């Protein structure tokens, strides 16, 4: 049979990705979608060195192969399809029947043909034969090559876990497998182009010392090049044929006479080199000498001018048209050659050769004959694009290079720029290159990675390697000098040789040579001719125009001078050396060079010790087999490891705490649970792949990844709580791989490509390209990002920063390592690290700033140096490297430790020492002064409980809730509870304050960004556009009340803001943004208030700091860290201390002092000594104040005269004042939750949540939100209410006595900021300027009026001059913050005491999150955020008191001690936000912002759900990274913290080893061998039920969850062993069995409920047998939630007409009076405000209800 | 005393507050310091590049002036170190 011009098979095959994705935190996000693996981990106390797992480090996790060899059009003929598979020994062969859209997926278990583990990387053959119906006996075959990952080696032997900084080296297959779960393929980074062979010059004729070493060794003209079959390269050098030995030393084999120096570069001259797989053998043919040669002896004899023997040829050359077929049919010796070009020797011993225009064989006997026969014109048919047709029917012309494929053993031949295939079954197929029988209108769609599709310009030569991988050789000799490689798959890309700027042939100052010992696409080529493949996979270049010979090679670690190879990791500054075996030796330092981590091993190579720097060793202790018995940490503590059965960690505990606890799927190493301390156990589901499914954790919240294995791999992920779907599609190509993150319409783009750039195409419309360099200390092996280019969608938004790296060797050892900062040419910075002096300078390149950090024996930095003269900052270590204490000159704070490093001392400059005692998980805090704080513990350092010196016990515990993790906090002797309900991933889901009722509730939308807030009656919307996922819109709605901002965006950043109200008198604003060229700096803002435009504020900023210069019509000048701002009329000069503390202010206008302020401080930074002069003839006054023990200010005199007086608690609260100017002094009372009941006559009132609700007469209304939205006097007659906008801020203050004011923020950088105040009783606009400082320094009206403010150290306003100069108001105020003294009360300013908002009639100052109270001298409401960290960072505390009663002093904080490079630069001025796009501005806040503020600013940041994500972030992080080495600034023990979790720990009701499920409503239970048959009891009653979503409530304090049983108890019953009552569990937990009757609405109702319950924790189940069940238990729940909104409301309402405050709607004398003795009122009834129907969550919420009548 | 330093082909830029006007103290456009304006190895070659005359093209160009704006290049100044990439170092005052 014949089959010509049938359909040949095309597979697609996809290979399983390679495990190269690792989490960043694998205790926050174990899942790793891509590759579907799980990264896990278990924190070890004593050490920073982890337990890690990956589940692609086990033997269950197999590779993949997925071959569609079917489309879905299937051949008219086609009947069979066969395939074959072939990985390391193994052949696996299946039969198929001819179906469209045929495909197989091949399962490899990473072992060979005799059953042993493979390791790193293994090629896998894969053929496709088409069996047609014309002929069953041949089929037609496709041979393809895929990679596939192999098993990974494990380094530490631990039960499959690895220590985080243990790492291995597989030598053979060039992978770095580190122990935190980093896997690095260096074979797959960028392939590095070196020189072999010559020096770029000439040699002589005669060859002298031509024997001798490769590299360096002069050549003359390499025109061809052959690869031996034991691996040496012979070399055709024009007149010479010289043999490269793996040996790297070259030996002349045969001398060709026929060759002159002055032909070196004539292509008549040029010959072809073939080896015969068979026997060694090398043949020469020589197309002017018209004869083919064999050389005789490869070690080359005495004469080499005769070392070869003729095998075809004469040496005549025949005529066009020849009779006698030029010898064809005879011996090959006696026939005559046309022109011998390109020679192949086949896989049988064939030899093939072109001869002019034909393809001629000389065969074993010695018969030579013709393959492609010629001058049968008639028979020849022009060259078919698609089919392919018979030897017979192909015409050449001009071909030149031959070689034989070693994977299908066809001819391949080069003919004019188009690369064709000759079968063994003699068929003739394109495989390269576009002819013009189809050039142009051939291909519609253009551009496609096929090489059928891509024309070849001006091709010189081909190779074929073992794999069947084709390069082409590309020379126009002028500008094109490149080298490109085609895979199996079709698919043509550039391997080496960029494209040239300057002509190698025309331009004399040109250097066509460049690249060498760096990257091959990088490189420049010079006239290629020849190419050959290694053994290795090593592509050889005969690069004739440079003289040398040229090798493209595999990225891969070199063998150094010590035996010892080298690997390092930038991104860490780390630097890894392994032995001969790949084994971990030593980690240095990659810019100190110092030792961080020694490697010890036993005898069979398992790891025994790791040995830091500072001497702290982890030793593991093992058995004779090498088995794990336990960890020895550096404090002498023993962690006990069990190993089970199956080979995996089962056990990791401390004689007190269980670690961790471990169960795996039978012997595969997949891990199946994992349970800690606490209880909580994560159970994973894979597939038979080894791939995960599933993540259930106790929350009942599962968490899916689904595998779609096509032309491209898609996985989505899924959440049961969330519509938060995430999908990861990945298309995988020659030139890269191609990642698409979708959430909705919302596309993330990412491409790692092979050249090393990491490209980010965001939804946004900003786009970042990473660029890879090789490292200048660490070499090729290591890939560095040196250079980043950004693009914003806008005229001029290109951005570029770039990383230039250098080095000093002394002796070759390196002696500094520098690293310089540039943006468009210009250097901001440079980090300079000398080994030889141990100091890293860093320093501006125009003498602004140099700082000096001195790094200690250890290589620990321990002293700052500053320039200008400030003081130096230094620490202080523990022999185990903690910091011991810190010290900036006189400022001093140290530490003392046990011999378990627990904190014992703390003491300060001033003599101040606190003692720390431990006895029985309890922490005993004592001060000098007897004041003594008692912290209780859990196992876990989680407080169970706080006793302040009151002797008043606080309470706290955590609980495993449905669907979150709920934290409660108890005040003392109250069941008012505070509860935070965090979410599995740390977000917050609800805060309720179970005193009044209180509740905030956090939504998450398809984004997995904030989408709702609901409190009270008020909704807040956040909307982000469909398609680039910006945050649009912010709508907050209280009914009839409507606040909406929104925003407009180029890429991340805001160009457009505004403001819109639906209320009548209420104005709206817009602001106008503009960005400076190629930056990301704000250049412009342009106000329009009530449809008013406003003039635009100018931006200017110096270029090489990101320092502004110019600010609106206010510039500033810069010497050292003191700051100028002037103005042609004003100046204000702020001068700063050797700590960076304000020390002199000094205000002028029109060239005269109007304020100046001088501060001096004691060796703490405390306030001690203040100078005012408020005016120019204004004396000067003096205060002077005194600190107590503890640091709270005891008095303050005027003028050295004692006026001010004040006492505290043991609590820290203030009980003793002197108010306002007054010399009585007043007392403060207090109750037993800290909370002020009375102000000397005046009586307070603190609700049950601990906020402000009375003083005296005046009446404070604060929402769920803990925003103050009305406050009144009946008595006095004032009344103001306030409106918020969806960001927590105030938006507008209207009062009853005529004022009305509304607030606006336009800073981008101060979100908090109000920057203009819109005033309704004359309808101007107020512009408020602020320092560098953030203090208020000046004032514009839009009526033209200029106001010049001057404010204290605090940001306090004390006084105001006019545009004349002249002072118009003048304000005195006490330490915490009262006025006493105001010489105009008639001119109203906005911002009061410490920058905030004040208000006159209520006495309080606003801050966006808090309100503070200037009668009192304390906060209206307690930051219950506090609880979270005082665990870990214990100190006094009070929930209410002001900056620790030291009001006047910036608050003591470990921050105050300058240790990093970005804050040192920051006192300076620098604001390196402003050069370096994405760079973290510094927090300008005294107040911390609200949540929802903080996130919508942080949205437009990238997400880090899938691995590409968290690869673009390391990327990002290691690019802004400016010191070699970070201290850890910490005096406090390192905690295991847990997300959403604050407190100790309940025992929970879904035990211990039981997995527990809530899948769409539907509950699902699982159980493991760990579980107690307790547990395994409520598991059983608990499966098959359904959740009542959405309606879960907090009733009586008990976290309440309802679920439904359709069906019968009896069954669940037996299991419980009971019939009714309360019976107690093992583990605590009560369960109640009742028969209630409820009456819901008329209707009567029977069940049987069963109730598990612990603590606050309550699960209720419902049994029933009709369908209705579900829809009656939610009636049910609702109408008894609904009772309790109403309950509550109409007791608020009847206690408000008790007080005799104001009610929630206008009642009558007589509707008053019916409420005051019933407690309801006639015809009225409480309404939903917010619909329970779409908010079922508030069917419980009086806030939620409204009194109205029938008339509605 | 205030201080300003650009390199070359950037301008130096000077400004007094108010009414007060500039006093040139010292001026040099050259090379002084090896660690100044970063560039080639050829940069750091001559630290030892002075032009006596900047201190009087400085004074003619900027003295009596609220405001200043001088290019650190060939088109005000001469080349004291052709090859060598230089800088322009100014120490100034405010004045009345
Ligand atoms: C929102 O918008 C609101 C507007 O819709 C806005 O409310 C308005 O705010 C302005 C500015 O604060 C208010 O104006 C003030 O009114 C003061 C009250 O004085 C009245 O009573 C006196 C009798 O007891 C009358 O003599 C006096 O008559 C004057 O004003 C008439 C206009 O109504 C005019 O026809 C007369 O000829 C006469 O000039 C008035 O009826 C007033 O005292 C105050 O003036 C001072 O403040 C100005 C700057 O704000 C200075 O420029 C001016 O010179 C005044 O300073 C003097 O007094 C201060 C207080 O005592 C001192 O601190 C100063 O040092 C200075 O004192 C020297 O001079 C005195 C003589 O001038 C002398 O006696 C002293 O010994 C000393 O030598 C100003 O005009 C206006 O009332 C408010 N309007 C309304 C309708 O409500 C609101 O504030 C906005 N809110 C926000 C947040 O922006
Ligand atoms: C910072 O450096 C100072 C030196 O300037 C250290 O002060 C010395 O501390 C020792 C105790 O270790 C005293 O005996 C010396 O009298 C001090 N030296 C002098 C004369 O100043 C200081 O300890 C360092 N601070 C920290 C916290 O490391
Ligand atoms: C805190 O404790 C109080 C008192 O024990 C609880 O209030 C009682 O609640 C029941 C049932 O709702 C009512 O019948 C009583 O009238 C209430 N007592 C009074 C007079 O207040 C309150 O529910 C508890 N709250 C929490 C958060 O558990
Ligand atoms: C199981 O139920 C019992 C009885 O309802 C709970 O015990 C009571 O707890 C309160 C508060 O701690 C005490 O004041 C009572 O004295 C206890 N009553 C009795 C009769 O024991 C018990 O706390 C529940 N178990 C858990 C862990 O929640
Ligand atoms: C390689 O060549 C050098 C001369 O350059 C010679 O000294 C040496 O012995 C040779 N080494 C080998 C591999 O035999």
């Amino acid at each position: 049979c014949d089959l010509s011009g049938f359909v040949r098979p095309d597979p697609v095959i996809i290979s399983s990705p390679l495990s190269t994705f690792f989490s960043d935190a694998p205790g926050r996000n174990p899942i790793v979608p891509e590759t579907q693996v799980l990264h896990e981990e278990i924190e070890v106390p004593g050490s920073s060195i982890k337990l890690i797992y990956l589940s692609s480090r086990t033997a269950g996790y197999k590779s993949l192969l997925k071959i569609i060899m079917t489309q879905s059009l299937v051949p008219l003929n086609l009947i069979k399809v066969h395939l074959m598979v072939a990985v390391e020994g193994h052949l696996f062969q299946k039969s198929f029947l001819a179906s469209p859209n045929l495909a197989y997926t091949f399962i490899w278990d990473k072992t060979d043909a005799y059953g042993q583990k493979v390791y790193g990387l293994s090629d896998a053959v894969v053929s496709v034969g088409f069996e047609y119906e014309t002929c069953p006996s041949l089929i037609l075959w496709e041979k393809r090559t895929a990679l596939l990952q192999g098993f990974e080696l494990d380094p530490s032997n631990l039960g499959g876990w690895s220590l985080d900084k243990h790492h291995v080296l597989n030598v053979k297959s060039g992978i770095l497998h580190k122990g935190n779960g980093e896997n690095q393929f260096l074979t797959q980074q960028p392939a590095v182009i070196t020189s072999i062979m010559g020096n770029g010059r000439r040699r002589s004729i005669s060859c002298p010392s031509c024997n001798g070493l490769a590299e360096g060794n002069k050549l003359l003209a390499p025109v061809a090049l052959a690869v031996g079959i034991d691996g040496s390269l012979f070399v055709g050098d024009f007149n010479y044929i010289r043999r490269i030995f793996p040996s790297r030393n070259v030996t002349s084999i045969l001398e060709l006479r026929n060759k002159e120096f002055k032909h070196s570069n004539n292509p008549a001259h040029k010959y072809y080199l073939a080896v015969d797989p068979v026997s060694g053998s090398l043949y020469v043919s020589d197309t002017n000498s018209r004869r083919i040669y064999k050389v005789k002896s490869l070690t080359g004899t005495k004469d080499l001018a005769g070392n070869s023997e003729v095998v075809a040829g004469t040496g005549e050359q025949c005529l066009p048209f020849d009779e006698a077929r030029c010898g064809d049919g005879g011996k090959a010796v006696d026939a005559t050659l046309m022109s011998p070009r390109g020679i192949a020797v086949d896989k049988y011993g064939l030899m093939y050769f072109v001869d002019a225009t034909m393809i001629r064989k000389v065969d074993q006997n010695g018969i030579i004959s013709t393959l492609l026969g010629s001058n049968d014109l008639t028979a020849v048919r022009p060259l078919s694009c698609d089919s392919s047709m018979d030897v017979s029917q192909v015409r050449l012309e001009w071909p030149t290079d031959l070689a034989v494929d070693p994977m299908d053993n066809s001819l391949y031949v080069l003919e004019n720029n188009v690369i064709l295939r000759i079968t063994e079954n003699h068929q003739v197929s394109i495989i390269a290159g576009r002819p013009m029988h189809c050039q142009v209108p051939g291909i519609d769609y253009s551009l496609s990675k096929l090489a059928i599709h891509s024309a070849l310009e001006s091709a010189s030569a081909i190779a074929i390697s073992h794999t069947g991988v084709l390069y082409i050789s590309e020379t126009d000799e002028k500008k094109i000098n490149r080298l490109r490689q085609v895979t199996t798959n079709g698919e043509i890309c550039l391997l080496a040789g960029a494209a040239s700027d300057c002509d190698c042939k025309n331009d004399v100052n040109c250097n066509c040579y460049s690249g060498d010992d760096g990257y091959a696409t990088d490189a420049i080529l010079n006239s290629p001719s020849s190419l050959a493949v290694a053994p290795d996979g090593t592509i050889y270049i005969a690069d004739l125009g440079n003289i040398r010979i040229r090798a493209v090679s595999k990225n891969r670690p070199i063998l150094n001078s010590f035996n010892q190879y080298e690997a390092a990791s930038p991104g860490e500054q780390e630097l890894y050396v392994f032995n001969a075996d790949g084994i971990h030796q030593y980690t240095l330092s990659l810019v100190t060079g110092e030792y961080l981590y020694n490697f010890t091993y036993s005898s069979d190579n398992d790891v025994t010790e790791v040995m830091d720097s500072n001497g702290n060793s982890l030793k593991v202790r093992r058995d004779a087999s090498g088995m794990p018995r336990h960890l020895l940490m550096p404090d002498n503590q023993i962690v006990t490891l069990a190993v089970g059965t199956n080979g995996g960690l089962k056990l990791v505990s401390t004689q007190t705490l269980e670690l961790g606890l471990m169960t795996y799927n039978g012997n595969s190493g997949l891990l199946a649970t994992k349970s800690d301390e606490t209880g909580w156990t994560t159970f994973y589901d894979y597939d038979h792949e080894g791939r995960l499914t599933n993540v259930t954790r106790p929350t009942g919240v599962v968490t899916s990844l689904h595998r779609e294995m096509e032309k491209s791999i898609t996985i989505d992920i899924e959440n049961s709580n969330r519509d938060d779907d995430v999908t990861v599609i990945t298309n995988l190509s020659s030139v890269e791989a191609s990642y698409t993150v979708v959430q909705d319409q919302v596309r993330n783009s990412y491409q790692l490509c092979n050249n090393g750039t990491l490209r980010v195409m965001y939804a946004n419309g900003m786009s970042i390209s990473f660029h890879s360099e090789p490292h200048v200390l660490a070499g090729t092996v290591t890939p560095t990002i040196g250079r980043c280019n950004i693009s914003l969608p806008m005229e001029n938004g290109l951005n570029s920063i770039e990383w230039r790296l250098r080095k000093e060797q002394i002796k070759g050892k390196v002696t500094v390592f520098g690293r310089k900062l540039r943006v468009h040419g210009r250097n901001l910075l440079s980090i300079d690290y000398d080994r030889n002096i141990r100091t890293e300078k860093i320093y501006d390149d125009h003498r602004k700033f140099t700082l000096r950090i001195i790094y200690d024996q250890l290589g620990r930095p321990f002293l700052w140096l500053p320039s200008s003269g400030l003081a130096a900052v230094n620490v202080s270590y523990f022999f185990n490297g903690r910091l011991a204490g810190l010290q900036r000159g006189a400022m001093s704070e140290r530490t003392d430790i046990d011999k378990q490093g627990r904190i014992i001392s703390r003491m300060f400059a001033d003599g101040k020492v606190w003692s720390y005692t431990y006895l029985e998980k309890s922490m005993v805090l004592l001060l000098q002064s007897q004041r003594q704080y008692i912290f209780e513990y859990d196992s876990s350092d989680r407080l169970h409980a706080v006793t302040m010196p009151s002797v008043a016990r606080h309470s706290m515990s955590t609980h495993t809730s449905v669907g979150y993790i709920r934290n409660i906090y108890n005040p003392p002797e109250s069941n008012a509870s505070v509860i935070f309900d965090y979410s599995d991933d740390g977000r917050i889901l609800k805060t309720s304050f179970l005193g009044t009722g209180r509740q905030v509730f956090y939504k998450y939308g398809k984004l997995s960004k904030l989408s709702e807030i609901v409190y009270d009656s008020t909704a807040v919307t956040f909307g982000y556009d469909e398609t680039t996922g910006v945050l649009k819109m912010v709508n907050l709605q209280s009914g009839g009340f409507s606040c909406t901002i929104r925003y407009r965006k180029i890429g991340p950043l805001v160009d457009k803001q505004i403001y819109r109200f639906s209320e009548e008198g209420m104005v709206n604003a817009r602001f106008d943004y503009t960005y400076h060229d190629n930056s990301f700096r704000i250049a412009s803002i342009k106000p329009i208030i009530s449809e008013t435009p406003l003039p635009v504020d100018l931006y200017r900023y110096d270029e090489i700091s990101g320092k502004v210069e110019h600010f609106g019509k206010f510039g500033v000048i810069y010497y050292d860290i003191n700051q100028i701002i002037t103005t042609a009329v004003m100046t204000l000069s702020k001068h700063f201390d050797t700590h960076g503390r304000i020390k002199e202010v000094q205000y002028e206008m029109f060239r005269s002092l109007m304020y100046w302020m001088t501060v001096q401080y004691d060796s703490m930074g405390r306030v001690t000594k203040r100078e005012l002069k408020l005016g120019p003839y204004a004396n000067t006054t003096k205060y002077t104040y005194d600190y107590d023990g503890d640091g709270q200010l005891q008095s303050v005199a005027v003028n050295d005269r004692p006026t001010w007086r004040y006492s505290y608690d043991l609590n820290g609260n203030l009980h003793l004042l002197n108010p306002g100017n007054s010399v009585r002094l007043m007392p403060l009372r207090y109750d037993l939750r800290d909370r002020i009941t009375r102000l000397g006559d005046i009586p307070y009132k603190i609700d049950d949540d601990g906020f402000l609700c009375q003083r005296g007469s005046d009446v404070f209304e604060y929402n769920s939100k803990g925003l103050l939205t009305r406050a009144y006097n009946k008595a006095n007659g004032w009344n103001v209410q306030y409106r918020y906008d969806g960001l927590g801020r105030r938006a507008s203050c209207k009062t009853n006595l005529g004022h009305h004011l509304q607030y606006f923020y336009a800073d981008l950088h101060n979100p908090t900021r109000v920057t203009h105040v819109y005033n309704h009783s004359n309808s101007e606009i107020t512009s408020l300027y602020y320092d560098l400082q953030g203090h208020l320094f000046a004032m514009e009206s839009s009526s033209g009026e200029e106001y010049y403010v001057a404010s204290d150290n605090t940001g306090t306003p004390l006084a105001v001059f006019s545009i004349n100069g002249l002072m118009i108001k003048q304000l005195q105020y006490t330490a915490y913050g009262e006025i006493y003294y105001d010489s105009n009360p008639d001119f109203q300013l906005v911002i009061g005491f410490h920058g905030g908002l004040y208000d006159p009639l209520t006495k309080l100052v606003h801050f966006t999150q808090r309100d503070y109270d200037v009668l009192a001298g304390r906060w209206t409401s307690p930051d219950y955020t506090m609880w979270k960290n005082i665990g870990r960072e214990p100190a006094p505390f009070n929930l209410y008191m002001f900056k620790s009663n030291n009001p006047l002093s910036n608050e003591l904080d470990l921050k105050n001690y300058v240790t990093d490079v970005k804050s040192w630069l920051v006192m300076f001025g620098f604001q390196l936000s402003n050069i370096i796009p994405g760079f973290p501005r510094a927090k300008m806040y005294f107040v911390s912002p609200p949540y929802e503020l903080t996130e919508s600013q942080a949205c437009e940041n990238g997400q880090l759900i899938t691995g590409v994500q968290q690869t673009t972030e390391r990327h990002n992080q290691a690019f802004m990274a400016l010191e070699g080495q970070v201290i850890s600034k910490r005096l406090h023990a390192s905690i295991r913290e847990k997300a959403g979790h604050w407190f100790a720990t309940s025992t929970p009701i879904i035990g211990k080893g039981i997995m527990f499920a809530v899948k769409k409503g539907r509950v699902t239970t699982g159980i493991s061998s760990i579980a107690t048959d307790d547990s395994r009891k409520i598991a059983s009653v608990l499966n098959s039920a359904h959740y009542l979503e959405k309606m879960h409530y907090s009733i009586e304090g008990k976290d309440t969850h309802y679920f439904v049983k359709i069906g019968s108890a009896d069954s669940d019953l037996v299991t419980l062993a009971m019939t009714s009552g309360r019976k107690v569990l093992d583990s605590g937990v009560n369960v109640t069995v009742s028969q209630p009757t409820l009456l819901i609405n008329g209707r009567t109702r029977r069940f049987t409920n069963i109730e598990f319950q612990y603590s606050t924790l309550l699960i209720n189940i419902r049994y029933g047998l009709t369908a209705d069940t579900l829809d009656e238990e939610k009636a049910r729940v609702l109408d008894q939630a609904r009772q309790r909104a109403l309950g509550s409301a109409w007791a608020k309402e009847q206690q408000k007409a008790r007080d005799g405050r104001e009610g929630s709607r206008v009642w009558t004398d007589g509707e008053k009076q019916q409420l005051l003795n019933t407690g309801r009122v006639q015809g009225y009834e409480g309404y939903y405000v917010l619909p329970v129907e779409q908010y079922p969550e508030l069917a419980d919420s009086s806030s939620n209800i409204q009194f109205l009548r029938q008339n509605e | 005393v205030r201080r300003e330093l650009s390199c070359e082909g950037y301008s130096i830029d000077l400004r007094c507050p108010g009414s007060d006007v500039i006093m040139i103290e010292s001026a040099n456009y050259g090379r002084t310091d090896d660690k100044i304006c970063d560039a080639d190895p050829f940069q750091m070659e001559n630290t030892d590049c002075y032009l006596p005359d900047a201190f009087k093209i400085m004074t003619q160009r900027c003295n009596n002036r609220t405001q200043c704006i001088v290019v650190t290049g060939s088109d005000v100044f001469p080349d004291p170190c052709p090859g060598t990439y230089k800088y322009l170092e100014v120490q100034y005052e405010c004045v009345p």
